[PDB]
């Protein structure tokens, strides 16, 4: 979590 | 803030090796830490997230390790194409990018491949003369490049410009310009551009003549 | 797929305002928070803050409160930095992101003026004869500011290309690009350099003449 990764 | 301190600030390492590099927090982080990197003149891309996953797309040859205050960052096997300067980055509070690692590309000797050029006849009727030498695809960097005019050696008006490390071979390119005033060019016949690493002793050397 | 978009090179002067867009797209806009992230000349990358793409509500770093402003035209998926009161200090490659990022905009915040650079032909004239493969390039002198992008044949040669980066001497940037090609093409076929210098607008193109 947080905001950071697995856009794609 | 959290401050994050990245080590080392430069590595060199060979094709194939293993490099890895290392980040400390200031404080507990619990795995929010990120890997990114950053080629000159791109956007920097995600590598790794939440200390260890992969995004879509990025070779199975990085990786990541690490829990607390302690994290680390590795590619399995250095490949040409991973020439970029790393960064990694918290986000357990607010955001904080360590200090970024360069990476140093070491692969075997290469003599360049060199081509001289004479003025244009556009930059000639300004009242300039630029002779350029490009050295492409030679390693290690440390090439040296000598300018004769008339058989006779020229070091003022070299300007000399090297590239980043090749994406493609992991080599060195460099561009070398002697300016001299389109007079002087006329006064002269003769143009040589010589390059050495003194590892081949002969230096690969190209000219022309102006008649 | 993908992609963040930003404007173009900017030269503004000290005390002016600058804004940058950073138009996106492959995605949900609204789902992703926006990252700005400021990398000065030869330093590493500092972050400023994000804004939020779902309510617009920025925060900002420490050493960005005052003089920054994030905003979104969510209509249009493209968030935008205003810089105000510009300062030397701000020249600088500035990124949007988060997972995907922009290819950045620079920035160069000076009182010298903007000029375009002159592009000299790089050919074999009558000493280097030939090859299986011959070299060609483009001198590019004296313009100010950065960045300029040099595109070989409409993009048909882009592998081969060489990019040497620029120098600078009295106030001026000069840089330089190489392609090669077999010899069976130039010079029997047409090669040419196309120079983009986006500061001030200007296209140089040059045809590599024998
Ligand atoms: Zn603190
Ligand atoms: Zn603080
Ligand atoms: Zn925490
Ligand atoms: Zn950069
Ligand atoms: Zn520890
Ligand atoms: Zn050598
Ligand atoms: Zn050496
Ligand atoms: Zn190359
Ligand atoms: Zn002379
Ligand atoms: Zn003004
Ligand atoms: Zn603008
Ligand atoms: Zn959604
Ligand atoms: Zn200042």
């Amino acid at each position: 979590g947080r905001g950071k990764g697995g856009k794609g | 803030d959290i401050q994050m301190t990245q080590s080392p600030s430069s590595l060199s390492a060979s094709l194939g090796d293993k490099v890895t590099i290392t980040c400390r927090a200031s404080q507990d982080i619990n795995n929010y830490i990120a890997w990114f990197q950053h080629k000159p003149g791109k956007g920097p891309r995600l590598l790794i997230y939440y200390t260890s996953t992969l995004q879509p797309g990025i070779p199975s040859r990085f990786s990541g390790s690490g829990s607390g205050r302690d994290y680390s960052f590795s590619i399995r096997n250095l490949e040409p194409e991973d020439i970029a300067t790393y960064y990694c980055l918290q986000y357990d509070n607010l955001r904080t990018f360590g200090g970024g690692t360069k990476l140093e590309i070491k692969r075997a000797d290469a003599a360049p491949t060199v081509s001289i050029f004479p003025p244009s006849s556009e930059q000639l009727t300004s009242g300039g003369a630029s002779v350029v030498c490009f050295l492409n695809n030679f390693y290690p960097k440390d090439i040296n490049v000598k300018w004769k005019i008339d058989g006779s050696e020229r070091q003022n008006g070299v300007l000399n410009s090297w590239t980043d490390q090749d994406s493609k071979d992991s080599t060195y390119s460099m561009s070398s310009t002697l300016t001299l005033t389109k007079d002087e060019y006329e006064r002269h016949n003769s143009y040589t551009c010589e390059a050495t690493h003194k590892t081949s002793t002969s230096p690969i050397v190209k000219s022309f003549n102006r008649n | 797929q993908i992609q963040l978009v930003q404007s173009g090179p900017e030269l503004k002067k000290p005390g002016e305002t600058v804004k940058i867009s950073c138009k996106a797209s492959g995605y949900t806009f609204t789902d992703y928070s926006m990252h700005w992230v400021k990398q000065a000349p030869g330093k590493g990358l500092k972050w400023m803050g994000w804004i939020n793409t779902e309510t617009g509500e920025p925060t900002y770093a420490d050493d960005f409160k005052g003089r920054f402003a994030f905003s979104l035209e969510t209509s249009a998926t493209t968030a935008y930095l205003q810089i105000n009161n510009l300062k030397n200090e701000d020249t600088a490659t500035y990124f949007c992101g988060r997972d995907y990022w922009g290819q950045g905009t620079t920035l160069t915040v000076s009182s010298a003026k903007t000029t375009p650079p002159s592009v000299y032909p790089l050919a074999p004239g009558c000493g280097d004869t030939t090859g299986s493969s011959v070299t060609l390039g483009c001198l590019v002198k004296g313009y100010f500011p950065e960045s300029v992008t040099v595109t070989w044949n409409s993009g048909s040669l882009s592998s081969s290309v060489h990019t040497f980066p620029a120098l600078l001497q009295s106030g001026l940037y000069t840089m330089s690009s190489s392609v090669t090609v077999p010899s069976s093409t130039w010079p029997s076929q047409t090669v040419t350099c196309s120079v983009a210098h986006p500061a001030s607008s200007t296209t140089v193109d040059k045809k590599l003449e024998p």
